[PDB]
RNA sequence: AUACCACACACAAGGGAUCGUUUGGCUCCUGGGACGAGGAAGGGCGCAGCAGAGAGCGAUAUGUGUGGGAGCAGCAGCAAUGACCACACGUCCCCGAAUACAGCAUAGUGCUGGAGUACUCCUUGGAAUUAAGCAUAUGAGUAAAGGAAGGAAAAGAAACUAACGAGGAUUCCCGUAGUAGCGGCGAGUGAACAGGGAACAGUCCAACAGUGUAAUUCUCAAAUGAGAAGUUGUCAAAAGGAAGAAGAUGUGAAUCAGAAAGAAAAGCUGAACGAUACAGGGUGAUAGUCCCGUAGUGUCUUCUUACAUACGGUGAGUAGCUGUGCUCGGUAAUGCACAGUGAAGAGGUGGCAGUGUGCAUCUAAGACUAAAUACAACAGGAGACCGAUAGCAAAGAAGUAGGUUGACCGAAAACAGUGAAAUUGUGUGUGGACCCGAAUGGAUCGGGCCCGUCUUGAAACACGGACCAAGGAGUGCACAUACACUGCAAGUUGAGCAGAGGAAGUCUGUGAGGCGUAGUGAAGACGGAAAGCAGUGUGAGUGCGACCCGAUAGACUUGUGAACUAUA
RNA sequence: UAGGGGCGAAAGACCAAUCGAACAGUCUAGUUGCUGGUUCCCUCCGAAAUGUCUAUCAGGACAGCGCGCACGCAGAGAGAAG
């Protein structure tokens, strides 16, 4: 909308679109502002008033939080998401405390022992670049989804495992759907420490009973 | 609607409380009662040094005549107030006597 | 206009009317804790924050509800044996223009 | 006529550069710039908001304004020569 | 992972920074490795190639081959050692520019200011490393 | 149809679509908010070995000092006697507030002027538009024009609310509320206290200064003197500190080889190794270990901040009143002015005019004040944004080339990639405008008027359309609503805000308000049926540019014009 | 000597190819009951050009005739016989 732009008006055998003021440059008596010009303005343009987030009641989030962690120890939900898993004992797992680790090279040791090894070898060979404008745009690498590690207590091994591709860590005060839930398909796999699995009785409570910890909430 | 339920006569009740006396303050000390004639000793000179102004003649004098109601109606239309009427002309009043 | 309908009454005919979005609300919060826990520190074995009395709220809709006030009277520093000087060292709010009207007010301060 | 007769007789000129602006726009009879209003103290009003960037600080060069900045952040130390009249003030 | 903010990630920000460095900056482009032995007879790990360095040559074209460095293009990132050229239908020979870390230093030029510079970097090393 | 016209296919022309790419734009967040008589901002002119534009710099037109260290892009010459870069300093032509000047203060030195003005304060003040016409009203105390200041500005410690069992400076957020009311009672307009929070801080002058001596400020001398201001009244006390924050910069792990194939391996295949570092960028195809970094760790430099005296209850052309004009939701006057008139020392207020009288709450006509709040230029970081007819007008010497008498107006152009259609030539085939149905070795047979659009009615002697590519029109927000889907249910809820957390996500508290749990009346007053609340979306109404394009007109400027033409 | 102003031996003539009210720029994307245009496929259902009121007659609103979702259900655009 910058130019000095007005309607010739009828009777000069053109359409009577606004047109730019100018001499001495090809730019003269050239189309101007509507949104059917070379130049012009868009139509409806775009504005930072639309509204951006989404509301959702916290009962509906406790609750699809509640039945996420129920599908993390289904084997067929587990498989269906494409962890693979043909080589781990049983569901789930459970790591001690008194895990000592600190560097990464006994870090590795430790889960290719619990039988990882083939999810974690599926998640290294998979790094490709994207397809499409998005790899312009800062989002240029695409991995695949791989375990989740759920602590609660600050222990070492936080920082030993961290650099290891697909690995991932949460908290289970705060354990997000994002992470629980990737793409909106169920069961990812999850590595819990003894701490925190003892922590789903006080959070989530018992059947037809209130948890103490999420007031106004029952299973 | 959740209003206008209750009637007048309810409205007005009250709980009882036990009340605290207010502190008077009564006593005027020394300094303060020469600081209070120092002032009103000050007034005395300006009357005494520049006189009455035009309008206050003209007050007096029909207090004179005991134009009373003539006096309450002229001196309401200078000054606006009917209060500060009635005590301009008891201080007119005070002084001829 | 046509069918049925509460009668619209939307108020966006003035054209100098100005809006106020809120995409800096995640950020300034994370400054005022920031700037909270540097106050902290030079202060450091001292609360942050000082004492505050309590008073009764204002109509018949709260008269059953107590509430913190913006400081203790000269009188109630008086009876619990204080003086305004030590209060304020100690941390104590204070507000000259509070009147005591009651017993009961004046006995919970204390 | 009107038209292209009427053009040959245009041989007169009323403008010429002015010394404030540089912009060929100084009336010699009305004693006064159109663009910029020389000799008034003040610079002329301009039209509009687009017109007026064209001219505004940082079209040019900004010659002293740059230096001071670099001598504000360096905290104004001076020439060494004279460190001592400096810090006794 | 990346933790400190103030450096950036973007794609157009890194790739600007690398085209429009100068002084310094443009010098830390034109670092080799050394070979496994000249990393006990110096303490350092590698260096800015300079003319007069004889250089193996371990990726491209011209792959096994060693010379000696003719000249250092700090504009068009490229170095020239001396019997890598290709022939033009003239028969006249052209030399053919290799980027910096395709080569490996065999033997170091020692003319000038190169051991103070060497010496300068190993202080920095151990200054920090005994601490 | 030998050669014209049309169509199909192959090759050569002609043009620049499409796909692949991007040292640019845009949006949000955080920091910053640094000019001038010591000559600014803006304009002109000069300076290179070969030098037009642009960049850099002033006749010192690549000088000095500090920290580094290898080349100067072409050609000729230079360079460890220091190439080039980074930090500071020195030098800095002419015009311009432009001043050998104007106004003004002090014992004296001096100060102001111009630039910028997004955000803040003070004045002045429209019309288009809506009311389906229009004059009060609306748009709007908005646009435009003037004055002024700072990193914020303004405001600020009650001549304040309230009628409770009361509270207690100012500013900001949630809310009371599209309510009480204002209104050709039409269109439309429209606040305050409470209740929940962020941040918190109070003080000065006058009234009212030692009289057994102006004890007070300044100048010159001197080691104790002269003089100026002032009795129309001067003079009312502490050093001091470690914390806190922002930058700059050093260091920083670990790889080799091969068949086939390619211009080139980093791919693929086997064997290893690092990780508190698998963020991201560069290398001749897709790299943790080839190069620059990153996680982790060192140093250094700046900036911010902190103890003393004496006091109260009368601040005048003011408050108020009469008339008048503007203004506000303020209504028998909410605020502001002008003219007449004009107080008391005791006065002001308690949303409806007057008179009286108790009661409650305050103290005007002098001043200062932090934090929590707003937003350009310039710098830094991010993105479900745009990808060269897009995104800023501008991805190159863009406010440029160029243009107006003037105020002012204003383009195109990416890769030495790919290489579509319109349109042209040559060769080879098939037809005489072309489409649909059905066939021959071969003449052809049957059916069909030119599309889009307003219209009772178009093949029309109704209008738009020469041809091809690319662009090109029901969207966003607020408020009620009916339907479909989801959780809980006499209840329900992501208000703001706090606590946790390598964090614009998520989890947990505290805790208002709103609507519902039953209605009737203008009201006093009375009381007796019917599941709701909050979301995710769809159809639809109203207001904002409101599906896209289009008037003749109206207003406003401290903007321009008598080079053509009129008259002195 | 400059725009609701100038200048005119008067024609509403002339004031930079513009004058029964100049030019530049802004408010402004002024308004429009009027003209033009409004971009993919198949399946199923399917109108009205009438009445009342209107500064109403090239426009609206309310009702009548379509479609979608449908709680439910003895009815019918035809005859007899009084
Ligand atoms: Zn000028």
């Amino acid at each position: 909308m910058r130019h000095s732009a007005k309607s010739w008006g009828t009777g000069r055998a053109m359409a009577r679109v606004p047109r730019v003021r100018a001499g001495g440059t090809r730019r003269a008596g050239q189309g101007a502002n509507a949104n059917f010009c070379r130049g012009g303005r868009m139509f409806a343009p775009t504005n930072v008033n639309r509204r951006w987030n989404r509301k959702t009641l916290l009962s509906i989030r406790r609750y699809a939080s509640a039945m996420a962690v129920a599908a993390t120890s289904i084997p067929a939900y587990v498989e269906g998401r494409g962890h693979r898993i043909e080589q781990i004992e049983n569901i789930p797992l459970v790591l001690s405390n008194k895990i000592d680790t600190e560097k990464t090279k006994e870090g590795i040791k430790i889960l290719y022992n619990l039988g990882l090894k083939e999810e974690l070898d599926k998640v290294e060979e998979s790094k490709n670049i994207r397809a499409g404008k998005g790899k312009w745009r800062n989002r240029r690498y695409v991995l695949k989804k791989g375990p989740l590690f759920v602590y609660t207590s600050e222990t070492s091994f936080t920082k030993a495992i961290r650099n290891i591709p697909g690995v991932d860590t949460e908290r289970v005060e705060n354990l997000s759907i994002l992470d629980l839930a990737p793409g909106g398909q169920a069961g990812r796999l999850i590595i819990w420490m003894e701490d925190a699995f003892e922590k789903l009785t006080e959070i989530y409570g018992e059947m037809n009973e209130e948890s103490k910890f999420k007031k106004g909430y029952t299973m | 609607m959740k209003i206008n339920k209750l009637n007048n006569a309810s409205k007005a009740l009250s709980y009882p409380v036990k009340k605290l006396a207010k502190t008077e303050k009564a006593p005027l000390t020394e300094k303060q009662q020469r600081s209070k004639e120092l002032k009103k000793f000050a007034m005395s000179i300006a009357r005494e040094v520049g006189g009455l102004a035009p309008y206050e003649l003209r007050a007096t004098e029909l207090l004179r005549r005991d134009e009373d109601k003539r006096c309450k109606k002229f001196m309401k239309k200078r000054l606006g107030s009917l209060k500060m009427a009635k005590k301009k002309i008891e201080l007119l009043a005070e002084e001829m006597r | 206009m046509r069918g049925n309908q509460m009668l619209p009454n939307n108020h966006f005919n003035k054209g100098s009317m100005k809006f106020k979005n809120w995409f800096n609300q995640p950020m300034r919060a994370l400054k005022r804790k920031e700037v909270r826990e540097q106050k902290s520190k030079i202060c450091y074995p001292n609360p942050l924050k000082k004492l505050r009395p309590v008073v009764r709220c204002c109509s018949m809709r709260y008269n059953k509800k107590v509430r913190l006030g913006r400081g203790f009277t000269k009188m109630e520093i008086e009876k619990a044996g204080m003086d305004i000087k030590y209060a304020i060292s100690v941390g104590i709010a204070v507000d000259l223009r509070r009147k005591n009207k009651n017993e009961e007010g004046l006995e919970e301060n204390v | 006529s009107k038209g292209t007769p009427s053009n040959g007789k245009k041989n007169k000129r009323n403008h010429t550069t002015c010394c404030r602006c540089g912009s060929v726009s100084f009336h010699k009879q009305k004693g006064k710039c159109s663009s910029c209003a020389y000799p008034e103290k003040k610079m002329k009003k301009m039209q509009n908001r687009k017109a007026m960037l064209k001219k505004t600080t940082g079209t040019g060069k900004m010659r002293h304004m740059k230096k001071e900045r670099i001598s504000r952040r360096a905290g104004y130390p001076g020439n060494p020569i004279l460190k001592e009249i400096r810090n006794k003030i | 992972m990346k933790f400190n903010k103030n450096v950036t990630a973007s794609r157009r920000k890194n790739r600007k920074a690398h085209f429009t460095s100068i002084g310094l900056e443009r010098t830390k482009l034109m670092n080799a490795p050394l070979s496994k032995d000249l990393k006990e007879e110096y303490g350092i790990k590698r260096i800015a190639v300079r003319p007069g360095d004889m250089v193996k040559v371990v990726s491209g074209e011209f792959k096994k081959k060693e010379g000696v460095v003719m000249k250092v293009n700090r504009h068009d990132i490229k170095i020239e050692v001396e019997g890598c050229f290709v022939q033009k239908e003239d028969g006249k020979k052209i030399n053919k520019g290799i980027h910096p870390s395709n080569l490996r230093i065999i033997k170091l030029s020692m003319e000038k200011d190169r051991a103070e510079i060497i010496n300068k970097k190993v202080e920095a090393m151990k200054s920090e490393v005994k601490a």
